[PDB]
RNA sequence: AAGACCCUUUUGAGCUUGACUCCAGCCCGGGCCUGUGGGGCGGGGCCGCCCCGCUCACCCGGUCGCGCGGGGACCCGCCCGGGCGGGGAGUUCGGCUGGGGCGGCGCG
RNA sequence: CGCGCCGCGGCGAGCCCGAGGGCCCCGCGGCGGAGCGAGCGCGAGACGCCCCGGGCCCGCCGCGCCCCUGCGGGCGUGC
RNA sequence: CGGCCCGAGGCGGCGGGGGCGACGGGCGGAACUUAAGCAUAUCAGUACGCCCCGGAGGAGAAACCAACCGGGAUUCCCCG
């Protein structure tokens, strides 16, 4: 989710924000960015069970 | 150390010592190939050696040429018994 | 718990703890255990000596179950024996019906000499003896015995 | 006895006069022929049958010539970039030996019959020629037939394409057993994923 | 013969001692003394554990 | 227009070469491929070289196989060994410093 | 996920829902219990509310003296 | 002129070829990255490219391990 899609910064020099932008300028690739990914997604390998003598 | 040390080894139990372990025709099937066949170039060379009685370089030459020192010793033990004339 | 955790505690600080001088960036000394001996030496000799070099002969294969070797001392002996009979044998201490203790039963080899054993005779059977276990043993009347 | 004990007892040395003239005039042949043929009959019947052939309506022998030396790789004007280590173009070794070559040749070139088995027949400086036993196996008589219809099972398709013939299994390593081998089974491929698996279990 | 009548054997092993032997043939022999042969019982896990 | 000049970063890339460490390619030697004969030289008490016939391996021409040749056990190919090798590959090109560099060395 | 330290719960010379088998029942290792020595190997009681220090014991390195089964045992001295 | 040997064209019956974002088998095979630089090393016997089956596949009944008062084809799980 939310890498499927194809974006790269454009650099500076082009009076934008750095991040990474599809074909045509929109913004992706971000937690911040409408229809990024996750900054930290969530895992099934977090521990679910606890142990009891 | 390859063994665990404990005297009385072998005090128990009374152990197994099982039944260690030719063919003449076998043997005739290669004299017969032998008669027809003869031997293999380094063996001659091996056998004119021997009969100039250089036993030292004969173990050099099979040494080199078969790769194995008994495998040697034991090729030039047979070939001496035709060698020695 | 989040709920509990310090992390949260720093929200509406900026920075959360790493400092404004300073900062929090990615690795500014190097990854894993590197520089032990250039820009960390005094972290690795103040706490790890011995770390750097070579010691000792080498074994392209160690047999772990012929290097094992489980031992007990004397103090421990008569604990081995159960608690309901130990009065009995101590009461009629005998050189004729003495007891008799098989440690390797109980999955020891060799017998080490702490401690001390009561005024009672006792057969002790084991694969090895230590100098002392055998003066203290023959010393309040039990015999050291070898077992195949 | 019989008469295959003599036969591998004369095969088993090469370097007599007798010999030397037999595989003169068959390398000479086989240097006219093409580089893969069909054979009327194997020209070593009792090797043939050690490694299972039975002249019966189904089998097949053919006979293919592969080239000798090592190996060269597919790098343009001879130039392999990145690091060092992987810079030799020339002097390197393939990894399948040559008669594992020679029957994945004729498994390409013959696609609908079965793969079984294959045996050494001559050699130059130049080449080297194998003889493949193959098996089609449709013919009633094949598939009728207890001793061989094993290979009618559709698991046995391109058997040299997937290694499991006796030279694919000798390039993987199993001709041998215990210490030595113990990442090598039941590939090696497998052995890593098992051995560099996390398991995360409930009740960790 | 034992294999039918439900016994795995095992020709590849060999005794090391007599005591071995003594053990085992105790075990086949009750084993023996102990099975019928044709509302009947079906033993549940490790025979003889 | 997150200076393009200037400096710093244990961030690059194009180019060069007497930087460091290498690769194709080419040259050279023995061996196998690889037959069948004749000779000379030297050594040690059988060994090492060198030469030159033949044709049958192997190789090259001519011809619509229309009435024919040339080479030859050498060459090629393969295995191992030595040399040449910025044509090409990867990488490096200290620090302090009244900015850097030339200079100097309170760098032990 | 791994490592260190601190707090709390259960049990304690012991401890423990491995895997598996019949929110319940049964369930091996392992870790702790003895260390030191490159290794052949040898192997700890003597004191003390607690803490700190002193003394003495075990191993590694060295050396008096006596002896039995002996380049092995005993008994001592030293950093 | 027939046999055997080595080949050629045609005819009949039968089989092959292509397809899949997983699992499985066989080959070829990086670099970023880490080492606070960088050549061995690491990343990784991974990405990716080619070939090949199946409902699983591969492996398999010792030219095994051991050093014991010994076990006994293959696979998988716990453990170090
Ligand atoms: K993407
Ligand atoms: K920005
Ligand atoms: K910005
Ligand atoms: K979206
Ligand atoms: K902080
Ligand atoms: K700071
Ligand atoms: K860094
Ligand atoms: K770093
Ligand atoms: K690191
Ligand atoms: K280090
Ligand atoms: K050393
Ligand atoms: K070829
Ligand atoms: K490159
Ligand atoms: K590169
Ligand atoms: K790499
Ligand atoms: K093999
Ligand atoms: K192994
Ligand atoms: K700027
Ligand atoms: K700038
Ligand atoms: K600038
Ligand atoms: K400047
Ligand atoms: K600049
Ligand atoms: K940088
Ligand atoms: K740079
Ligand atoms: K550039
Ligand atoms: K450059
Ligand atoms: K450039
Ligand atoms: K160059
Ligand atoms: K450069
Ligand atoms: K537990
Ligand atoms: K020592
Ligand atoms: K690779
Ligand atoms: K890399
Ligand atoms: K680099
Ligand atoms: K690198
Ligand atoms: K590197
Ligand atoms: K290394
Ligand atoms: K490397
Ligand atoms: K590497
Ligand atoms: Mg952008
Ligand atoms: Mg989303
Ligand atoms: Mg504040
Ligand atoms: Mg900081
Ligand atoms: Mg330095
Ligand atoms: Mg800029
Ligand atoms: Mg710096
Ligand atoms: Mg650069
Ligand atoms: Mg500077
Ligand atoms: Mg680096
Ligand atoms: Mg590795
Ligand atoms: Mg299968």
């Amino acid at each position: 989710a939310g890498v499927q899609c194809t974006a790269h910064s454009w650099g500076p020099g082009r009076a934008v924000a750095r991040l990474p932008r599809k074909h045509g300028g929109i913004g992706a690739y971000a937690n911040f960015a409408r229809g990024g990914h996750m900054a930290h997604p969530t895992t099934v390998i977090r521990r679910w069970c606890r142990k009891v003598n | 150390p390859g063994k665990v040390f404990n005297l009385k080894k072998g005090g128990a139990v009374v152990r197994i010592v099982r039944k260690k372990e030719t063919k003449p025709h076998q043997e005739f099937v290669k004299s017969i190939i032998q008669e027809c066949t003869g031997m293999a170039p380094y063996e001659m060379h091996i056998i004119e050696l021997l009969r100039m009685n250089k036993d030292r370089h004969a173990l050099r030459y099979a040494k080199k040429r078969l790769g194995n020192i008994k495998r040697a010793k034991a090729k030039r033990d047979q070939l001496s018994v035709y060698a020695r004339n | 718990p989040t709920r509990i955790r310090k992390s949260r505690k720093r929200r509406g600080h900026r920075q959360m703890g790493y400092g404004r001088v300073g900062g929090h960036r990615k690795h500014p000394s190097g990854r894993g255990k590197a520089g032990g001996l250039q820009h960390k030496r005094t972290s690795f000799d103040k706490y790890h000596p011995g770390y750097f070099g070579k010691l000792g002969m080498r074994n392209y294969h160690v047999r772990r179950n012929i290097e094992y070797n489980p031992t007990i001392n004397i103090d421990k002996i008569w604990s081995l024996i159960p608690e309901e009979q130990r009065d009995g044998f101590l009461q009629r201490k005998s050189t004729t019906e003495a007891p008799v203790v098989d440690v390797t039963r109980f999955g020891f080899f060799k017998v080490l000499g702490r401690g001390s054993l009561p005024q009672c005779p006792i057969i002790i059977k084991a694969r090895y003896f230590s100098s002392d276990a055998e003066k203290k043993l023959r010393e309040v009347g039990g015999v050291p015995l070898l077992v195949p | 006895m019989g008469a295959y004990k003599y036969v591998q007892e004369l095969w088993r040395k090469k370097q007599s006069e007798a010999l030397h003239y037999l595989f003169r005039l068959r390398t000479w042949e086989y240097r006219q022929l093409n580089a893969i043929k069909r054979c009327s009959h194997p020209t070593r019947p009792e090797k043939a049958r050690r490694l299972g052939y039975k002249a019966k309506r189904g089998y097949v022998v053919y006979r293919v010539r592969v080239r000798r030396g090592g190996r060269k790789r597919q790098c343009v004007h001879g130039i392999s970039y990145g690091k060092p280590r992987n810079i030799g173009i020339v002097g390197l070794k393939p990894s399948r030996s040559l008669r594992a070559l020679a029957e994945q040749k004729v498994g390409r070139r013959l696609p609908s019959l079965r793969v079984l088995n294959s045996y050494w027949v001559a050699q130059d400086g130049s080449y080297k020629w194998y003889e493949v036993i193959l098996i089609d196996p449709f013919h009633p008589w094949i598939r009728n037939d207890p001793k061989i219809n094993w290979i009618c099972n559709p698991v046995m398709k391109r058997r040299e394409c997937r290694g499991l013939t006796s030279a694919g299994r000798k390039a993987r390593g199993l001709h041998n057993k215990g210490i030595g081998a113990m990442k090598l089974r039941p590939s090696k491929r497998a052995a890593w994923k098992r051995n560099h698996t996390r398991s995360l279990r409930r009740y960790r | 013969k034992a294999r039918q009548i439900g016994i795995a054997v095992d020709p590849r092993r060999k005794n090391k001692s007599e005591e071995s032997v003594a053990r085992n043939v105790a075990r086949l022999k009750e084993y023996l003394s102990k099975v019928t042969i044709f509302q009947a019982i079906q033993h549940q896990g490790v025979v003889m554990p």
